[PDB]
């Protein structure tokens, strides 16, 4: 497992049970009610998936797709942003946008 | 600027930091870009004054002196787009890109 950073979600990492990303006043929350909610910006954002499943979780895969699965691995919501195989990161930026970047093209080690 | 990431079009100014726990990335006054506790540096000490770290629209990290002359570059490049250089909690600086998805809480969409 990868250590957690408040404003980041790397490929393989999971959020659930009100686990969240935070930056300034912005929060991106995988709520217990299966709704993925961004509290911040001007209007906020939601996946609009309240009660669509039980014990749902958020996971960014290694193709850059961000998915909400329920306890039985039924797809609840997807970013539908599948791209090249590699390492990705979801950043809840200081400016309120939550953006998926990848694959990783360069590293120090 | 975010505390642990740099976006394409943004600048990490002289004596500026990117930090994630014990790993502290500094664009120093002596032009050396040093990842403290991460056993990595650009190895450009005394190569210029008022040096700045930028990230191109091709995902290349660039160190330029005060006059805008290129002192160092990461060499790895990809397609024109929006990139993000992230200080991973395990102590690597990683360039991810291009962006494949964005949540916009500033516009109802
Ligand atoms: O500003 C963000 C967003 O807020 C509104 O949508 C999010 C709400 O959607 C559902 O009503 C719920 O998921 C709600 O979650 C709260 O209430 C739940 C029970 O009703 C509870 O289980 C949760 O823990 C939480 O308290 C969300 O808050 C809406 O205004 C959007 O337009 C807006 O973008
Ligand atoms: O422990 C990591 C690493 O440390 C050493 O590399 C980093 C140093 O590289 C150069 O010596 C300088 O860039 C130095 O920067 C400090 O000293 C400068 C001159 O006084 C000053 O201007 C800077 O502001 C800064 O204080 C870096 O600290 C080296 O021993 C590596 O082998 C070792 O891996």
């Amino acid at each position: 497992n990868i250590p957690f950073t408040d404003n980041l979600l790397f490929s393989g990492q999971v959020l659930y049970g009100d686990g969240r990303l935070t930056a300034k006043n912005h929060q991106l929350v995988m709520q217990g009610d299966c709704n993925l909610v961004l509290y911040g910006g001007k209007y906020g954002w939601q996946s609009n998936t309240h009660g669509n499943g039980e014990h749902c979780f958020l996971r960014l895969n290694h193709k850059g797709e961000l998915i909400i699965k329920d306890d039985d691995f039924k797809t609840i919501w997807s970013s539908n942003s599948s791209s090249k195989q590699g390492d990705y990161v979801l950043i809840l930026r200081d400016d309120g946008f939550a953006v998926i970047y990848g694959p990783a093209i360069w590293e120090t080690s | 600027l975010g505390t642990n990431y740099l976006l394409s079009g943004q600048t990490l100014n002289t004596d500026g930091h990117l930090k994630n726990g014990d790993f502290d990335l500094v664009m120093q006054n002596d032009c050396n870009l040093v990842l403290y506790n991460g056993n990595w540096q650009s190895n450009t000490a005394n190569n210029g004054r008022d040096c700045k770290l930028t990230l191109t629209d091709y995902g290349e990290l660039v160190i330029k002196n005060g006059d805008g002359s290129t002192v160092w570059r990461s060499r790895a490049k990809s397609v024109k787009g929006n990139y993000a250089a992230v200080l991973h909690p395990d102590g690597r600086l990683v360039v991810f890109g291009p962006s494949v998805f964005k949540i916009d809480p500033w516009v109802p969409g």
